[PDB]
């Protein structure tokens, strides 16, 4: 990873929180304890790869947040409409 | 970020509230009826999770 001055403007808390949402979107968790299930290692792995990718892709944490909020957005509605009304 | 569809404010505001305003919230759930509905979604998910 290259040294981007903006990464000092984003702490683990914010990013790990966004990682958490990535999981909450991909996996409509019934209970916060399903976020510590065996599927979690996999979802959080996906979320970390995803988060890290966009973290490195952006030039501001807000941008990285934005573009990630975009992919998570579409993922949410994708799963919702597919499973609900297109089938 | 992308917003081809400009109606992203719902999701952006959600994040703004949870992540920024509330700051910490790494324990949240709300899947009424369960959370294993992904099903077909898991297929593309396998595709996405496979490679970094």
């Amino acid at each position: 990873g290259v040294r981007k001055g903006w990464h000092e403007h984003v702490t683990q808390d914010l990013r790990s929180h966004l990682v958490h949402k990535l999981v909450q979107a991909i996996f409509p968790t019934p209970d916060p304890a399903a976020l510590k299930d065996r599927r979690m290692e996999n979802l959080v792995a996906y979320a970390k790869k995803v988060e890290g990718d966009m973290y490195e892709s952006a030039n501001s944490r807000d941008e990285y947040y934005h573009l990630l909020a975009e992919k998570i957005y579409k993922i949410q509605k994708e799963l919702e409409e597919k499973r609900r009304s297109r089938l | 970020g992308s917003m081809s569809h400009y109606g992203n404010q719902t999701l952006q505001d959600l994040l703004t509230s949870d992540s920024l305003s509330h700051s910490d919230g790494g324990g949240s759930g709300g899947g009424s009826g369960g959370g294993s509905l992904e099903c077909d979604m898991e297929s593309i998910i396998r595709s996405e999770l496979m490679d970094a």
